[PDB]
């Protein structure tokens, strides 16, 4: 994730490799990202669970 | 002078919309319309209604004609008419069913972004004051949509030898779509702020 | 086995030294109850799948839910996607709801009376019927 | 209440998935095609037109559209030109 | 792939085969009434077979 002209790169064996955005994640004020998946919506909770 | 996002409560106000603190069991009745794709079944009904209504009667009339001496010829003016009549009613819908779908399937994916509304809808249930983002408009942004636009007249042609007349005809509002859909955007930047 | 479990976790007390011989004490029997909020998060996952890809339930009389079918939603939410940009775009058509829970045999019946080949042998069927109508007259 | 989103309910009361309603379509989507997206064609899909299939979605508005009222009328006009030929 | 695949065909190779199965075996006997019935199994078992 670029924050100088912020981008969505992937990475493997040192090279660029293509991705796509689906639920592309919303990033806010300052070195924090957040994200809208289902999941992470739960994850808490599930950790709570253990 | 008055901040109004990036505040004390306007950023737990959003942290609160996914599970970050609190999660009860009715979070995720956001997320029924949180989703996309609900969007693009509504413009595609927004755009086929138009797409069938720019079309008069002597163009289509032409092709009953074509189709009835093609190669049938009627053996009983009230039988066998009536009911070639009845089939040759739902086999162009079918046609012209699958010539639009054809016309449609490859120009949403590729051009609408899908979570240009989620995060809308993640903006105006939370604040009301959505920001919005623009672009402008290079040649080399306008150009696959010069070229999409000739590349989906295949997918239309060997299903619908009218179809590709439709989407000919109709072809003034795909271009007006396909120039601020993808226009315009909704920033998830992380230095902003309304005021 | 009695006496070895007896001996197995012995009988070990538990003390601390003070200067002097006071001591007032307490005692806490205690659980957790774990199964009041599984049943809160397996209905949570249920509530929340249900809410982004919206799966058909089949339940049948007293309410018995039976096996969960994908919708005609979600295909066109996760699938598709995965047909515009990571397969070949422009072509395949999403499949109906019904006909997704429909037999992989049954599917070429189900697309032939959605194609013009049911219209083509409607029109066999009738053409020639009506060239042999009209041979009695 | 904000939003009045449609529930389909069975027999026995039994809890089925949940559809937006013809309300909120016009009120929280359409404000996002006519100010945000191009303006002033578009039109709000029916509720039960939004469960439907993402394919037969235009063949419900095959049906009204002038289409299926102009397939009618060649369907009765070359019928009725071949009606007067027997008499 | 299939909706695609019963598409792009025309009457005339099919109607062909309709005349070729005709003469191949059956002589008509009734033009009204034993070609309907031989036309009505002629669905269903060029359908099975495609």
């Amino acid at each position: 994730k670029k924050v100088r002209s912020e981008r969505l790169e992937a990475q493997l064996r040192g090279k660029h490799i293509r991705l796509y955005v689906a639920a592309e994640p919303l990033a806010y004020e300052r070195d924090k990202l957040l994200f809208t998946t289902p999941v992470a919506h739960l994850h808490e909770e599930i950790l709570r669970y253990d | 002078v008055i901040d109004i996002f990036p505040t004390g409560q306007t950023m737990s106000f959003l942290r609160l919309l996914h599970g970050f603190l609190g999660t009860c069991r009715g979070q995720s009745m956001h997320q029924v319309l949180r989703d996309p794709c609900v969007l693009r079944k509504q413009l595609l009904y927004g755009v086929c209604k138009t797409l069938f209504d720019t079309i008069t009667v002597r163009r289509v009339a032409e092709e009953w004609k074509l189709h009835a001496a093609l190669f049938p010829y009627r053996a009983l003016d009230e039988e066998d008419l009536e009911q070639y009549l009845l089939v040759w009613s739902a086999s162009l819908r079918q046609s012209v069913q699958t010539g639009v779908l054809g016309a449609l399937r490859d120009i949403l994916y590729q051009y609408a972004d899908n979570d240009d509304y989620g995060l809308y809808v993640d903006w105006c249930v939370t604040v009301g004051l959505v920001p919005l983002l623009d672009v402008k408009t290079k040649p080399s942004e306008a150009a696959e949509r010069a070229q999409f636009v000739r590349a989906a007249v295949q997918r239309a042609t060997e299903t619908h030898p009218l179809a590709q007349d439709l989407l000919q005809a109709n072809l003034a509002l795909l271009l007006q779509v396909a120039e601020r859909l993808g226009a315009v955007r909704v920033a998830n930047a992380p230095e902003v702020r309304v005021f | 086995a009695v006496r070895k479990a007896r001996d197995a976790a012995p009988f070990r007390p538990l003390a601390v030294e003070d200067n002097r011989l006071v001591a007032n004490s307490f005692f806490s029997q205690f659980v957790p109850g774990t199964e009041s909020l599984e049943r809160f998060l397996t209905q949570l996952w249920e509530n929340e799948y249900f809410r982004t890809f919206r799966l058909r339930r089949l339940v049948t009389h007293q309410g018995a839910e039976e096996a969960i079918v994908y919708s005609n939603y979600t295909v066109e939410r996760v699938t598709l996607p995965y047909l515009c940009h990571i397969l070949a775009l422009g072509t395949l058509d999403p499949v109906p709801e019904a006909y997704l829970q429909l037999s992989f045999g049954e599917i070429v019946a189900a697309a032939y009376d959605d194609s013009k080949f049911c219209r083509y042998v409607e029109l066999i069927c009738s053409r020639e019927k009506a060239r042999r109508r009209q041979m009695s007259r």
